[PDB]
RNA sequence: CAGGGGAAUCCGACUGUUUAAUUAAAACAAAGCAUCGCGAAGGCCCGCGGCGGGUGUUGACGCGAUGUGAUUUCUGCCCA
RNA sequence: CCUUGAAAAUCCGGGGGAGAGGGUGUAAAUCUCGCGCCGGGCCGUACCCAUAUCCGCAGCAGGUCUCCAAGGUGAACAGC
């Protein structure tokens, strides 16, 4: 599961997964959503 | 690979300021055979500015946006990495670590790293690291 | 010519209760909106001793839902939940032990633990240690359900009525052999002035039906009518039969 | 020896007639009737034994008389809560409103989806 | 009882409004200026001699110098 | 050395309570004062505190189990049903 | 099968691999950017799993919920003591792969 | 200061309790065993009276009513 | 421990932040820091506490709740 199951052979799993790359503010974030 | 970076922000877990957001204004990582530990110097904040609403006034808004700081040297294990990052200049000249010697350049480094906060404060970006962590 | 013992205890005076350390009523929360629509989460904060009671008690910590305050109730604790556990009370909630939930919405073989007699009090059956009673079946109309209480009976309840999933923790308490009086006399301490029983044919015929006599013998049939009156009804009460039950 | 008596008419040995032997000026020995031992603050979590650090351990209507700094530690929930269990509730508030972002973001991707 | 270490506070604390009088004690190897306050007695010890004639030469006027010998 | 034949731990009782009642109670002090392994931190801490409660020393978890063990035979099952039950339930 | 692979990884990992047990070691071995699996029995407390997945996810390593306790991770680990978290350094057996 | 001992029979298992002021026992109690009533609009009981009160801050691993009297081993036939 | 061994007055810490304070003054709101000023009313308080101050008709070998506790011998608050 996630972007690092390619290199390895277990089974990784991590529920903060889809926060990867993502450094910028939660609230501005959400303020794009609801703009668009 | 390696995330303590400068820019970071990161939550304060132990001493005085446990609970403030603050952001890594350099990190050490190594030692210095002074703190042999992995260290970064840390300038949060020690008061969070107000929560400020429509019908409030500007010179009462303009005191309710005011911001208290603190700058720290901080063990890591006293510190809880976020994924956020503020791109705040700081300026390392005044607020380096030297300035925990003499409490003049110390009360200097508070002041620089306060009028910068408030400027950020100000136009509502980086709305996360303003507010108090709920705990 | 004298009022017999039993006869004495409706009185209450030295019969009474002994409630001083007792730690409160053990009960569900009472019925409210979000227990009918949905759940609510509570917190298990204390798993404690209510002397007199062979079965622990839970303490969980609900939010209100209408003023800033934390509520506190006195749950019934089934084997297995844990202090810092979470617990969900409502029809929306799922089958855990521990959880809160009509017996409406329930499965045909579901065993539940603090039982309302009624849809609306707080739980009423299968309330001591080791006990817990079955869901059988539902009907979707009538909003009827029949469950299995411990004693083997069949009833018929609400749909509503709401249960804690999985059996009271205690266990198999009764297994143990008291061994010593000295240990019964600390048990019943704690729970009422009745241990030390004296019995009716050692008695005198002035406090007793079976009393006297030149040797200890009952001198009539213990099996006693239902409708005899206080003082007189004492022995076997309406007893079907009597003997060894050899068969059941 | 010098036998003692007691110098209130309290003659049973309860828990508030509790005494110390004193030497007087005067070369002779005296009861002194002490004072219970006082208690630190529990930690507000209820789940750690040991009792809180920094605080004055003293009976209830003493701590009107003292300052505040012998009655808490510098520190959010000081003097009410262990710095531990300040830790772990620091970690878990974060944690737990990241992760409320992960399920926002998560709903948020899976529908796009009509 | 407070006890003063060194000499100017004692002074001040000797010209206080409170300041009822002042004993002087000679020890065999100190002595003791006690001045007698609203809530205490302070006492302030010199082991040298000639410092205690200097201090009861500057005591304040206007207040009892009583001397216990 | 071995101090007792068969006894045991209802060696304190004496010749008290007839064979069979000590012998039936031996089983139930040995469950009853043993030290478990608790199911949250892995140390062998988890003692009785009082009747069907059930304490850890190292992570500070109380539970409520049974009387004498800290689970039941029935208890076990009854979570294996209650969770059987819950799979069919959904889906 | 993967029960007992990850099993036999492990072992080879031990005596072929440098590793780290323990809390403390682990996250200071993620934050120092040289860990690369992070193995967390389901016995670990929950606020020290969620914090332990957040490390690694900002130091972009890789987290197995091993099937078993600190009890049973000890003994694959070899140890006889207990062991609820564990970071390894490099493999020596390829149950990463490059 | 400070146990006479041994071989047996009867009863009660033991520890405990009892007729203050003639009976300390083999009597009562006891743990254990058995039976019975009762799912609350209930069982048992108090109450001149109140939909009053006790068990009951209780719910069958519980309350209430009896008999027998540790353990061991058994507990046969008779419902006229 | 099938026994889990009060309650309430009272005092305190924390969380939160409605508000208040002043315009750079020899400043404000405020202060659980130091010192200084004033007050603390009402009732009880002697003595016995027992082989003579209590109950038992009494200066009655009875009864009546507690605290302190030296040297020798000795296992010892035993006895001498
Ligand atoms: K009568
Ligand atoms: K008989
Ligand atoms: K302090
Ligand atoms: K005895
Ligand atoms: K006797
Ligand atoms: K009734
Ligand atoms: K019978
Ligand atoms: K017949
Ligand atoms: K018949
Ligand atoms: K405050
Ligand atoms: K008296
Ligand atoms: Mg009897
Ligand atoms: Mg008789
Ligand atoms: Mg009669
Ligand atoms: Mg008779
Ligand atoms: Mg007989
Ligand atoms: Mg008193
Ligand atoms: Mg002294
Ligand atoms: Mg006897
Ligand atoms: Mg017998
Ligand atoms: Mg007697
Ligand atoms: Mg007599
Ligand atoms: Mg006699
Ligand atoms: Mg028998
Ligand atoms: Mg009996
Ligand atoms: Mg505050
Ligand atoms: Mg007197
Ligand atoms: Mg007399
Ligand atoms: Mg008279
Ligand atoms: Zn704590
Ligand atoms: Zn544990």
């Amino acid at each position: 599961p996630g972007h690092l199951q390619e290199g390895f052979g277990c089974v990784v799993t991590n529920r903060f997964d889809q926060l990867f790359d993502d450094e910028s503010d939660p609230f501005e974030v959400l303020k794009a959503a609801e703009n668009k | 690979g390696k995330f303590m970076k400068p820019g970071k922000v990161v939550l304060v877990l132990a001493g005085r300021y446990s609970g403030r957001k603050a952001v890594i204004v350099k990190n050490i990582d190594d030692g210095t055979s002074d703190r042999p530990y992995s260290h970064a110097l840390v300038a949060g904040i020690d008061r969070y500015p107000r929560k400020v609403t429509a019908a409030m006034g500007k010179k009462k808004i303009a005191k309710r946006s005011k911001i208290k700081s603190f700058v720290k040297v901080y063990n890591y294990n006293h510190l809880m990495p976020t994924r956020y990052s503020v791109d705040i200049p700081l300026d390392k000249t005044v607020v380096n670590k030297d300035v925990f010697r003499d409490p003049a350049l110390k009360r200097k480094a508070r002041r620089e790293a306060k009028v910068k906060f408030e400027e950020r404060y100000k136009t509502g970006k980086n709305k996360w690291f303003f507010q108090k962590l709920r705990f | 010519g004298r009022v017999i013992r039993g006869q004495r205890k409706g009185a209450g005076s030295v019969f009474r209760a002994h409630v001083k350390h007792r730690k409160g009523a053990a009960r569900l929360r009472a019925v409210d909106f979000a227990e009918r629509h949905g759940y609510i989460k509570g917190i298990v904060k204390d798993i404690i001793h209510d002397p007199g009671r062979g079965a622990p008690l839970a303490k969980v910590v609900f939010r209100d839902p209408y003023r800033f305050k934390k509520r506190t109730e006195l749950f019934i604790a089934a084997e297995g939940i844990h202090t810092g556990q979470f617990v969900y009370c409502g029809k929306k909630a799922q089958l855990n032990i521990g959880n809160v939930l009509p017996v409406g919405t329930m499965p045909e073989g579901t065993i539940v633990c603090c039982l309302e007699e009624k849809p609306g009090d707080r739980g009423k059956l299968a309330r001591a240690s080791g006990n817990y009673a079955t869901v059988i079946s539902h009907n979707p109309e009538t909003k009827k359900t029949r469950v299995k209480l411990p004693s083997g009976s069949k009833k018929v309840i609400s749909s509503a009525n709401r249960a804690v999933v999985g059996v009271v923790a205690g266990g198999g308490r009764i297994d143990k052999p008291i061994l010593k009086a000295g240990r019964a006399y600390h048990k019943y301490k704690a729970k009422r002035n009745c241990w030390p029983r004296v019995r009716g044919v050692a008695m005198n015929p002035v406090e007793h039906p079976f009393g006297g006599g030149n040797h200890q013998h009952i001198g009539k049939p213990s099996t006693i009518r239902r409708d005899a009156p206080a003082g007189r009804k004492v022995g076997l009460i309406a007893a079907r039969r009597t003997g060894r039950l050899r068969g059941t | 020896v010098q036998r003692l008596t007691y110098r209130r008419r309290l003659s049973y040995n309860t828990a508030s007639n509790k005494t110390r032997l004193s030497r007087t000026p005067g070369n002779r020995i005296v009861y002194l009737y002490t004072k219970k031992v006082g208690k630190a603050p529990k930690s507000a979590c209820g789940v750690c034994p040991g009792r809180l650090r920094g605080v004055r351990a003293v009976r209830p209507k003493v701590l009107m008389r003292l300052s505040k700094t012998k009655k808490h530690v510098s520190r959010a929930y000081g003097g009410s809560m262990c710095a531990k269990c300040v830790r772990d509730r620091i970690k878990r508030a974060f944690l737990i409103e990241e992760q409320k972002i992960v399920v926002k973001v998560l709903k948020a991707q899976a529908q796009s989806q009509k | 009882p407070r006890k003063i270490e060194e000499i100017k506070d004692f002074l001040l604390t000797a010209r206080r409004k409170d300041a009822k009088s002042v004993k002087i004690k000679k020890n065999k190897d100190n002595v003791k200026f006690k001045v007698r306050c609203s809530r205490y007695l302070y006492t302030l010890v010199i082991t040298d001699k000639e410092k205690a004639e200097k201090l009861k030469q500057s005591l304040p006027p206007g207040l009892a110098v009583k001397e216990l010998k | 050395a071995k101090r007792t034949k068969k006894v045991g731990i209802v060696g304190k009782y004496g010749t008290r309570y007839g064979a069979s009642l000590r012998k039936m109670v031996k089983k139930i002090e040995i469950s009853q004062h043993a030290k478990y392994t608790c199911s949250f931190c892995g140390k062998t801490k988890m003692k009785r505190r009082a009747v069907g409660i059930w304490h850890c020393g190292s992570c500070m978890k109380t539970v409520a189990g049974g009387a004498w063990t800290y689970n039941t035979t029935s208890a076990v099952t009854v979570k294996s049903a209650i969770r059987r039950l819950k799979e069919l339930k959904d889906q | 099968k993967s029960l007992e692979s990850i099993n036999s990884r492990l072992q080879l990992v031990m005596k072929s691999g440098k590793y780290v047990l323990g809390y403390k070691q682990t996250l200071k071995m993620i934050r120092q950017g040289k860990a690369k699996l992070v193995i967390l029995a389901n016995n670990c407390p929950a606020l020290r799993k969620s914090e332990i997945e957040y490390y690694a996810m900002l130091a972009k390593t890789g987290v197995h919920h091993y099937s078993g306790n600190n009890i049973e991770l000890g003994t694959a680990c070899g140890k006889y003591y207990r062991v609820c978290t564990l970071a390894i350094i490099d493999p020596g057996d390829s149950d990463i792969i490059r």
